[PDB]
RNA sequence: UGCGAAAGCAGUGAAGACAAGUGGCUUGUCGUUCGUUAAAAUGGCCU
């Protein structure tokens, strides 16, 4: 004998712009909290090590939000101009902030009262400050002096390297993630310059010619970096020294980029980019950097980030706009006497020679239409089909199982005026869609074939048939004019 | 229900044996018991999972 | 079939092919343990 | 401790007679050691206080002689399941060892008495006892053809006995514990080994000098020597088998084992060998698979390495697949 | 060198006679019911009930 | 029956018992066969739906 | 020596039964495994051990028939709606009786069962019955090799226990 | 395959046998097996019979 | 039924026996034959 096979739901052929698994995973980042800061949100970074906090740079205050309650836990207010950059060290133990007076203040994270040191950098506004990703005691600060600097945080009076060689307004650092001597800086004349630090340092070793003024440059692999500026980002192999992808799928300038790797996602790695036009979009660097999902906010999105690869908790996506406000979207994750009497129920047989296992795994609960079909209650299967909140493919699949399995007239014998109205009341909506219209056709065909005299007697469904005729007329007008458009597309062959 | 609750009565005389179980026989909370059909051999299993075995030397 | 033979099916569905003291004690003990 | 009390292969090594306890009554079963050529039916002893001390095969309907502990040798036919005859000494002392040569059967007593029965006459010929040999528990008849001269008894100290004069003709320094095996190796050497020691010693039966001393690495339980003294396979207390290869040639006085075989399961569980049997080029080891059922293995021992381990299939977590059902149930 | 043979079996071929309902089955079980003897039109298959394999 | 058994009767020599209730059928239980009598066994002999609503 | 001193149990020992002929002891408890021990005084060694998952046995019983004394089933049951019969011949061949043949309302568990013999009494053919104790007053008696419902004995009140008396008649 | 308990008229069903039943009979001494014949009427081009015994214990097809 | 495509194109009786209703008559049926390429007994599926 056999188990009785389930009733299969009616899946009709698929339609364009369906749900890819990548956009399913990204679309379940919900409950977008908004926070009105005072000024344009220039920069936002995350804690690395237990990556559960993110520092948001508004003007003259840096706010560490936490990723369990999405509120400000800690705040840094004691700046003297507009604060520009805020980044956690690679271990998360301390936090650097670049200022509009050239005063890189590094505090310790999770204590805003102890300014650990204060670097008096160049006289122009320092705009980007971040620690080394491999090292833990050099700090790269680039300013509006067209020179980036590698300070040692023991000797914060003179820089351990002073990376000159630029011509206009350096705004971005990155480090190369395997070779820790290699600093990829980016300025407002394209020209992602990058430096080996063992050498002199006043001359880049090679220069990657982005055309437009770059706004950000990150490094994805040990071998390829992604620089964004103008309408496009361009990805560059460092070894082959060669641009090998570009995307310009935005309207306005790409402001910022970041990248996640091997986090729990169908997309193995993700590059999300923020582009001044409301849109922040995610690209998949495995299938040639194609876009997969995107969000749209209420202004020019000026900076964006996501919670890092080892977040292990509430997974966050934050975008700070230039309007002065910030949007966060998350995905969320008897007695001793009695037990001593009833002891061994947790055993599962480690030391036991034979192990028998015949306990059937309990399946899904059968719905009302399925169990009525399995007990051969066909009129009751129809009654259970036409309940209010039922799924439309479920109503379609029980109409298909009644039609194919048995006989629609058998399911439709004992009806009258009040018990035929749910069927035709669904047939009004179901004659629209193409997945359902043929089944609605032969169902209504046999019901008028069986109930002709009630169309005389009962006037409650005469106008139901009239309005059904109107809907059939509407959809046959569309189903002829679509054939006309098919013909005038065939002419264009 | 309680620890060491087992008695062997001798019938026809219906008089309970007085020398076993004594206060130091490790019956435990006696939850099952079986005599063997041939050798005259008690097996008493208790709540902590220990079948203790006695041999009734008369047989 | 894929090893240089050809198989056919009949109408009475038969598939076909075209192709290129000691032993005394031992026996008595095994008969007594049977 | 192992549930099988007594075990002995027959000569030719194709049946194992083994005495176990089955719920306070001992029972004697006989198993064939290779089925390619389970036996369900035993001989149960009736009393709970009667028990088999020693057992030996006769070679001619095949039968066992079970020296009991009430002073009776039961001669038991294996093809029926009844005892054919009960030889009875006149006393009630447990009898410690028996040995046969032809139709002649010798048994030792625990009153230190020697009894001779003729298995053809079914009668007690001769009853005697000898001075200065007083805790005997092993005797072997030294094979002298049709003549049944020269018994050889052991009491923690072997002594060679002329029976027609009824005296001790040579005495051998045995062990410090009682002797457990005492066997004739050629027609001039004999091996001897004791309860709870791992040193066998082979004596010359004409001079008295210990030729060699064989050292197992655990306490020797039983031994079986090949038919021409080129091999001695001792089964030890930890359940290993140790083959001394040609133990009578020039490791000058004390020789270790040449080959060592043990059995493990697929789990890692070492199952112990009891009572194996060696012959020319083919060795038969035996163990107990369930609680009391003997399983066997014929190993060609001349081509296996020195340190060897069989890996047998013994159930430890095997998911019970009924043949009427695939894996998904 | 091309020769024709037949190797594999067919239908178990019960009593296809009319007027006999009920016992239209020829197949038997042994007395020590370990094997199931079922005819075909081509061979007499003896299956084994313990292991579900045709044994002879 | 499928629901309650509202009323039931027997014949003279107690070889039949008829019974009926709210599931509008009448069941007849028989003890006529001499094996059924000497074994004192009743059998659900038959069943007739002849009524409209109840009995 | 303690009979399961060889292989320890992992629960209470709810059921304990000797074999009728062989020197075997079957123990079983709520750790849903049942262990057979070849017993003697010296080393009570574990013959075998079967772990029926998710089915915690309350009562287990060695059964052998009068027809050949070569059946040797083991019947086990606990607070589940099925019973197991492990056919012994030394993988394991077990069958699961889960059909009450129409009487499932009056038997919600198989816990209190006993095994007994019964004659056909138109032929002189014995077989085995298992007698389950049911809810109302019922004892549902059913065949042991085929699982069919044979008869049912209802008492009044609350059934608590029962037993089986045999009495001879003739040859 | 229905089997009728003839005392109280109670059926036990075996419902999906992938062939119609054209013979069923109990087989063993104590009635442990049921031998059945399934006629498999889906293809009408041929009369092809699946032979089936099954054991009465759990109603699993021993040796189809 | 034949032919074909998934459309369609061509083509559709006699005896014997029994029952019922009024030896005859009339109808209906067939675990009867020859020829032609030729809906229903309250009765539905396991744990």
């Amino acid at each position: 004998s056999t188990a009785r096979p389930r009733i299969i739901t009616s899946k009709a052929p698929l339609l364009p712009q369906q749900t890819t698994p990548e956009q399913r995973y990204w679309r379940q980042y919900t409950s977008a909290q908004l926070v009105k800061e005072h000024n344009s949100v220039t920069h936002i970074s995350f804690n690395p090590q237990h990556p559960h906090d993110f520092a948001v740079t508004s003007s003259t205050r840096v706010q560490i939000f936490s990723s369990r309650t999405r509120q400000v836990i800690k705040t840094f207010s004691r700046f003297k101009d507009v604060v520009y950059s805020a980044s956690f060290r690679s271990d998360g133990k301390l936090l650097c902030a670049g200022d509009a007076t050239g005063l890189v203040s590094v505090y310790d994270s999770y204590n805003p009262r102890t300014i650990l040191l204060s670097i008096n950098a160049s006289t122009h506004p320092t705009h980007v400050t971040k620690f080394h990703t491999q090292d833990n005691k050099i700090l790269a600060t680039a300013s509006d002096d067209r020179v980036t600097r590698l300070w040692d945080i023991s000797n914060a009076y003179e820089p351990q390297l002073e990376l000159t060689g630029a011509t206009d307004y350096v705004r971005t650092l990155s480090f190369i993630p395997a070779a820790p001597h290699l600093v990829a800086t980016g300025s407002y004349d394209g020209l992602i310059r990058l430096y080996d630090t063992r050498s002199s340092g006043s001359t880049p070793i090679y220069s990657l010619n982005h055309d437009q003024p770059v706004e950000n440059v990150i490094a994805v692999s040990p071998t390829q970096i992604v620089s964004c500026g103008g309408n496009n980002f361009k990805v560059w192999d460092l070894t082959s020294n060669k641009k090998l992808y570009e995307r310009g799928n935005f309207n306005k300038a790409v402001t910022c980029l970041d990248y996640v790797e091997n986090f729990d996602s169908p997309m193995q790695s993700a590059l999300i980019a923020s582009s001044l036009d409301g849109h922040v979009k995610v690209f998949d660097p495995l299938d040639n950097f194609q876009v997969k999902f995107g969000w749209k906010f209420s202004g020019p999105v000026l900076s964006c980030a996501v919670s890092p690869s080892t977040a292990q908790g509430n997974r966050h996506l934050v975008a700070g706009l230039s309007s002065g406000l910030l949007a966060i979207r998350t995905k969320k994750k008897k007695s001793n006497n009695f037990q001593r009497m009833m002891r061994g129920s947790e055993y599962q047989g480690d030391q036991e020679h034979i192990i028998h296992n015949d306990k059937v795994r309990s399946q899904r609960r059968m719905r009302a239409f399925e169990r009525n079909i399995n007990q051969f209650k066909w009129s009751e299967a129809l009654d259970n089909a036409f309940v209010p909140g039922m799924a439309k493919e479920l109503t379609l699949t029980v109409l298909q199982e009644l039609r194919k399995r048995g006989k629609v007239r058998v399911a439709l014998y004992g009806r009258d005026e009040s018990t035929l109205e749910p069927l035709l009341n669904w047939c009004l909506k179901g004659i629209e869609d193409v997945r359902s219209a043929s089944i609605v056709a032969d169902w209504v065909a046999v019901v008028l074939e069986l109930y002709g005299n009630t169309l005389e007697s009962s006037p409650v469904l005469q106008e139901l048939m009239i309005d059904l005729k109107t809907k059939v007329r509407h959809e046959i007008h569309k189903s002829k004019e679509a054939q006309r458009i098919e013909g005038m597309l065939q002419l264009l062959t | 229900a309680v620890k060491d609750a087992l008695r062997l009565v001798h019938l026809p005389s219906c008089s309970v044996f007085s020398n076993w179980p004594t206060s130091g026989t490790p019956l435990g909370k006696v939850t099952s018991v079986a005599f063997s059909p041939s050798g005259g051999l008690l097996a008493v299993g208790n709540e902590q999972g220990k079948v203790r075995l006695w041999k009734l030397n008369h047989y | 079939n894929y090893d240089t033979d050809f198989i056919f099916l009949d109408i009475e569905s038969t598939l076909g092919v075209v192709g290129t003291n000691s032993d005394i004690f031992a026996e008595q003990l095994h008969k007594l343990s049977s | 401790d192992s549930p099988v009390l007594q075990s002995a292969y027959d000569p030719s090594g194709q049946y194992l007679c083994y005495v176990t306890v089955a719920l306070d009554k001992q029972r004697v079963g006989v198993q064939p050691t290779q089925r390619a050529t389970w036996n369900e039916n035993f001989l149960y002893l009736e009393d709970s206080k009667l028990k088999v001390t020693c057992l030996k095969w006769v070679n001619d309907t095949v039968a066992i002689i079970l020296g009991m502990n009430n002073g009776e040798i039961w001669l038991y036919s294996v093809l029926a399941n009844e005892v054919t005859y009960k030889f009875t000494t006149g006393n009630s002392y447990e009898i410690k060892d028996i040995d046969l040569m032809g139709n002649q059967l010798w048994c030792i007593d625990s009153s230190d008495a020697f009894y001779q029965f003729d298995l053809l006459q079914f009668k007690l010929l001769q009853h005697f006892r000898i001075n200065n040999c007083v805790q005997l528990n092993k005797l072997t008849i030294v094979p002298a053809g049709d003549s049944v001269a020269q018994l050889l008894v052991a009491s923690h100290s072997i002594s060679l006995i002329d029976i027609e004069e009824k005296k001790v003709v040579m005495t051998f320094p045995g062990h410090v514990s009682p002797v457990s095996t005492l066997q004739v190796i050629t027609n001039e050497f004999f091996i001897s080994g004791a309860e709870g020691d791992r040193f066998l010693n082979v004596y010359d039966i004409h001079s008295g000098m210990t030729k060699c001393v064989l050292v197992a690495e655990s306490d020797i339980k039983e031994l079986s020597h090949s038919g021409q003294a080129d091999s001695i396979a001792v089964t030890t207390e930890d359940g290993s088998l140790e083959i001394f290869v040609d133990p009578l040639v020039s490791g000058n006085k004390s020789k270790k084992s040449s080959k060592k075989i043990q059995i493990v399961s697929k789990d890692g569980r070492k199952v112990p060998i009891y009572n194996a049997f060696i012959n020319k080029d083919l060795l038969n080891v035996s163990w107990l698979q369930n609680a009391t059922m003997p399983y066997f293995k014929n190993l060609q021992w001349r081509e296996i390495p020195n340190e060897y381990t069989v890996e047998i299939s013994l159930n430890w977590n095997n998911k019970n697949k009924s043949a009427d059902r695939d894996l998904h149930g | 060198q091309y020769k024709l043979s037949v190797v594999s079996g067919g239908k178990p071929a019960l009593n296809n006679l009319s007027s006999v309902t009920g016992n239209k089955n020829i197949a038997r079980l042994s007395q020590d019911q370990r094997n199931y003897i079922i005819p075909f039109n081509n061979q007499i298959k003896v299956y084994s009930v313990e292991t579900r394999q045709c044994v002879k | 029956h499928d629901a309650d058994v509202l009323c039931l009767t027997t014949d003279t020599d107690n070889n039949y018992v008829f019974s009926a209730g709210v599931d509008r059928k009448i069941f007849q239980f028989s003890q006529n066969t001499n094996k059924s009598q000497k074994n004192n066994r009743w059998v659900n002999s038959s069943n007739r739906l002849l009524h409209g609503n109840d009995i | 020596k303690d009979a399961n001193a060889s292989h320890p149990s992992h629960s209470a020992i709810q059921s304990l039964s000797f074999h009728p002929s062989k020197p075997l002891l079957l123990t079983g408890g709520y750790d849903k495994t049942l262990r057979i021990y070849h017993i003697d005084g010296k080393t009570n060694h574990l013959v075998t051990s079967l772990h029926l998952v998710g089915s915690p046995i309350q009562t287990c019983t060695f059964y052998t028939s009068l027809s050949n004394q070569n059946q040797q089933n083991i019947f086990t049951a606990g607070r589940r709606r099925y019973m197991h019969s492990w056919d012994l011949s030394l993988t394991a061949k077990i069958e699961k009786f889960s059909r009450l043949y129409g009487h499932e309302s009056t038997q919600r568990s198989f816990e209190n069962f006993k095994v007994a013999h019964l004659q056909n009494s138109q032929t002189n053919s014995v077989h085995g019955i298992v007698l389950l104790q049911g809810n109302n007053g019922w004892i549902n008696i059913l065949h042991s090799t085929s699982g069919l419902w044979l008869m049912g004995c209802k008492i009044e009140g609350v059934i608590t226990d029962f037993c089986i008396d045999y009495q001879p008649i003739s040859r | 395959m229905s089997l009728w308990q003839l005392e109280t008229n109670s059926q036990q069903f075996l419902p999906r046998l992938n062939g119609i039943i054209i013979d069923c009979q109990v087989l063993g001494p104590q009635g442990n097996y049921y031998s059945l014949i399934l006629q498999m009427t889906e293809n009408n081009s041929n009369s092809d019979y699946q032979f089936l015994l099954l054991n009465a214990s759990d109603l699993t097809s021993k040796l189809s």
